[PDB]
């Protein structure tokens, strides 16, 4: 009878109604992989009695093109272009309802240059599906094609130490405290003591924007008087993360733009600003001659657990294109969660220029950089001069080691603090490059020890704190032992 | 006052074999040394005076170190450091700079303040030994 | 007034035979056929209305002739044109459209003109037809 | 004795002096070429004397890292990344001292989204070099992750179609004659009756900009009234291509806004004006919905010759890329250089997603086009509707067939010429989609004679230009047959 009925689609595909992921498509044992494909491993704890393949399938559809029923606008498409493909399903090491799916996405499918666009569709929908009990996007293998749109870090690991001219040792800094409360006035203060006394670098704390007890105008020039004054009493160029988040992008600018024109060398921001603030204040800090810090704040609501959410290395990438210049990794050692391995890994995400398959330290994908500029990671949380000789051998060169409560907890006052520290970290270096085994549990603590002999504030810190260690159990643990 | 620039400079001054075993690693490490001199010590003074080419074909400490010497020699009073220099992909910059030899008195600097818009200053560090005398005797 | 609208309209209207020559072309290349009926002739009237589905899974030109005769049976007065669609990577989009029914008489447009800054007139299309009565009794 | 003296480089590669090009690094016979590298194909023509092989090393070289003696300053960099490599040197047939010489180029040395960049390496200085008596630059693969830094065509040829609702066959329309001295009331009269008779689009000739005989705005106004006159009496959507080709990029910009806030489909750019102003014409016809006309003024003048310059094909991938919507890309049967094989290769590089390698075409690399948008090609130059057949033939679908003189010089008037057009295009394209083989020298001339005896305007015009022919031999010519 009427036209809508004898022009309905018939096909086993495309007829209406509900068919498994599986069987539109989603999924190919024998996908060839293509070098412009965005790659993505998922983490998939199916629900009681959901197939393996089907939840992967699935995860694939629902994050590209597919939904819950058939719809014939496929077919106005190219839809076998555009449809992802799980590609490949092993079971999670000792465990069989948890699986590794990979997944294949088409170049076409991603916004150039734009990081909401890739989350968009790969973190959007599908970890709230109801057929999947947990997921966690584990690593992606971001390609060449879609990283030559991005600009990468902004400054980058090389040209900041050139800005800074310093070479050869691990960088220094401080979180300024108490967190909240402290004027202006005294937050000048404090960045004078810290910066004279040894420290590359002092920041505001995440939550320092402007608030009652200190509008960050006042913060700012008291800064910079206390960061030239430290300067001029060294011979070193100084910088003090001064941190632009704001409410709105328009204030963000504003900050930024304050910074800039009083002649910092460095702005913060939070994570929590989010991707597309985060993109534009990328691209700022290149247009005008500034460090890009990045805090990663609220990281850890989704990171933290094994069995859901996104992996830190993961989001490690995601900063590395979107273009900040520092970004917090973890310690191994202090307050805040680190495996080595995992720690390690991240490390290398944001500093080589290419990965190469390494499961114990979390690289799933082997992948170029596609000259993207390195990005600095960070080390702070909780750590100590003590600590020394593991923060070295952990984390490597390239890194700003930050000491904000063992600089500013030193009972001889806020310069002691921090001449304990990079005499320490001098001496841990001087030595390394000697041949000496510095991370042996022996040679370490007595590298410091006989560096503590002639610098008093050393001593002093060594003595108040070498018992102090952070030995919990991880939760942000590998699949693949060492 | 002690200039901090370099990366040992919290440490005290390098003995002729520390310098050497410094030298050790950065070329067993496939690095580039080379040595420069000024008596500008501004945090800004990016660019030193190279003493000769980078010893780039070079399989033995001792050159540096014998450069070195003829550098300490040949130069007026001021400060040398030794840079290491990696031409790797994803590096090409110095990857070690560290101060060899200063001169016993660095006076340093104070801090010039010119007022700017509002409360705004506009900064310029100034250094005692470059405003009393010309390059080559200042210390 | 004919309207140009569609790639054969410079042509006598097309018999039902030169009609389904077309189709059997579009088909032959692989193409989606459809069927869309208007009484709104304005250029910029991207969207006519569709006469059911593109007709996805049809390999018989006959069939889209049904089609387009069921169309001309059931539509007020008007236009029908039939398109044809082409999903491939690089097209995605129709690649051929031409009228298969006109009206008697279309007394076509008028050019409305709106004084703007300066000599600038904001131009209006305004069709006879659609302006005089409602869809489904403008012809 | 001295510093200078000890420290002297006196390694074979980095001691002073001048040494071959070839053992510099420049030619490299198993390099084994990335999906990254630019390539570039060039004919060599050596001087007497030079080695083919010491040629291509120092057009390479040239291009590249390298100058005429050796300098240390290399071993600051990673010179042995970014060196391009000639790869390839082949002898050409039937030219017995010219040679193709294939050479890549590392991804890195290019700047993103620079058409400027491109040619400065490529083109820049290695043409004026005297040990090559003639260079040409034949062809180019630019990789798809250089591509994707690109826009690609503002609109491109399948959002272009749907904006003027016209898919079927090719487009058509004019330029304005005579080409100067025309007032702007005249413009718009002959936009008018040319529009009204059948034409989709009429232009601006290129030399027309703004001048005594008539200023740009009056033109601008005019044309419109008649481009609205001729759409509301045909009920199509109708456009003339406004040339904005101006001295300064402010003034093209302040012709290209004009042109947008009084409606204008589409505006038309001079390849004189220059790949800089172009990019930025190209991104602000993306920004303003603007379809953005190439003409391709002044490119004969390096792509005529077989022995040296730049073929045109090199031009249609770089227009491409900068993301002009439509390029004059030749008519073979008209008035201008245009061999049918020579034509059909760059037809095939402005439309097809990706290019198979393909001698006889001139396709010398395989290229996927990284889904940047299809260019409409235009024919155009001295052809009449006797030649349809031909037209249909050796250009397709996609292609705007224009006819100048072969509509403003018909007896019976300018919109009798546009009618006459349309109708032996509507009819020639009705006959081939009917299976007749239009093609024949029988069949052709047959199909329009019969449009014809039923249309005034084409009988006469048939009869006015049937024996116009130029039948010259190309210089344009291919080197491989079939
Ligand atoms: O607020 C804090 O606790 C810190 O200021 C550390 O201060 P102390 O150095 O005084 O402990 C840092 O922001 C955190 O370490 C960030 O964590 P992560 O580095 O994991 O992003
Ligand atoms: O100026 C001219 O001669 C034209 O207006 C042709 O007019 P007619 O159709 O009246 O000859 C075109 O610009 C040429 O076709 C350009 O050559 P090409 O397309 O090869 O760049
Ligand atoms: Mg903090
Ligand atoms: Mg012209």
């Amino acid at each position: 009878q009427s036209v809508s009925e004898r022009t309905r689609i018939k096909s086993d595909r495309y007829e209406s109604g509900v068919i498994p992921y599986a069987k539109m498509g989603y999924w190919d044992a024998s996908y060839t992989v293509k070098d412009t494909d965005v790659l993505a491993l998922f983490r998939i704890t199916p629900q009681p009695g959901v197939d393996p393949v089907e939840a992967a399938a699935a995860v694939a559809g629902e994050s590209s093109t597919a939904t819950w029923t058939v719809v014939w606008t496929d077919l106005l498409t190219a839809c076998e272009r555009y449809r992802a493909k799980a590609y490949r399903v092993d079971p999670v090491p000792n465990s069989a309802d948890v699986f590794f799916a990979f997944i294949a996405y088409e170049c076409d499918l991603f916004e150039e240059a734009s990081l909401a666009n890739l989350t968009a569709s790969i973190i959007g929908n599908v970890f709230g599906f109801k057929a999947v009990s947990a997921l966690r996007l584990e690593d992606m293998r971001i390609p060449h094609s879609y990283l030559x749109t991005f600009q990468g870090p902004a400054t980058g690991i090389i040209v900041e130490r050139e800005r800074l001219n310093k070479y050869g040792t691990p960088l220094l800094g401080a979180t300024v405290k108490p967190k909240l409360g402290l004027s202006g006035k005294n937050y000048g203060r404090v960045v004078y003591e810290g910066l004279k006394g040894g420290l590359d670098f002092l920041k505001d704390d995440e939550n320092i924007n402007s608030q009652p007890f200190m509008r960050w105008r006042e913060r700012f020039l008291n800064c910079m008087e206390g960061i030239n004054r430290a300067s001029a009493a060294t011979g070193e160029v100084k910088g003090s993360y001064l941190n632009i988040t704001a409410a709105t992008m328009e204030e963000v600018y504003k900050r930024a733009e304050y910074a800039k024109a009083v002649g910092s060398i460095v702005v913060m921001i939070d994570l929590v600003m989010g991707y597309t603030a985060i993109q534009s204040i990328a691209y700022w800090a290149r247009e005008n001659d500034m460090l890009l810090h990045l805090h990663r704040a609220g990281n850890s609501t989704y990171a933290r657990q094994k069995n859901h959410g996104i992996n830190f290395r993961v989001i490690c990438k995601w900063m590395r294109m979107s273009g900040v210049d520092h970004i917090h990794a973890g310690t191994v050692v202090g307050k805040l969660e680190g495996d080595p391995l995992m720690i390690k890994g991240f490390y290398d995400i944001l500093r080589l220029t290419e990965l190469e398959v390494n499961l114990p330290f979390g690289i799933f994908f082997e992948m170029d950089w596609a000259s993207l500029r390195r990005c600095m990671p960070v080390a702070s949380g909780g750590i100590h001069c003590g600590q020394m000789h593991q923060l070295i051998h952990y984390l490597g060169d390239d890194v700003v080691l930050q000491f904000g409560g063992g600089t500013i907890g030193h009972p001889d006052g806020i310069q002691a603090g921090a001449t304990a520290n990079r005499v320490a970290l001098e001496s841990m270096v001087l030595a390394r490059n000697e041949g000496v085994d510095y991370f042996d549990q022996q040679v370490g603590p007595q590298i410091l020890r006989d560096a503590a002999k002639t610098c008093g504030p050393l001593q002093t810190a060594l003595d108040l704190w070498k018992d102090i260690s952070f030995d919990y159990t991880s939760t942000d643990t590998a699949d693949f032992a060492e | 006052m002690r200039l901090t620039q370099g990366c040992f400079s919290f440490l005290p001054d390098l003995t002729d074999a520390q310098i050497e075993k410094q030298v050790a690693y950065a070329m067993a490490k496939g690095w580039a040394m080379n040595v420069e001199w000024t008596d500008d010590p501004h945090p800004r003074n990016n660019y030193w005076e190279l003493w000769g080419l980078p010893l780039f074909d070079i399989k033995d400490p001792a050159t540096v170190m014998f450069e070195l010497n003829e550098a300490r020699k040949s130069c007026a009073a001021g400060y040398i450091r030794i840079n290491a220099f990696d031409a790797s992909y994803g590096v090409e910059s110095c990857v070690m700079s560290f101060i060899t030899n200063r001169p016993t008195n660095e006076p340093g600097f104070y801090l010039d303040r010119t007022d700017g818009p509002g409360r705004q200053i506009v900064y310029s560090i100034k250094s005692y030994s470059v405003q009393a005398n010309p390059e080559g005797s200042r210390y």
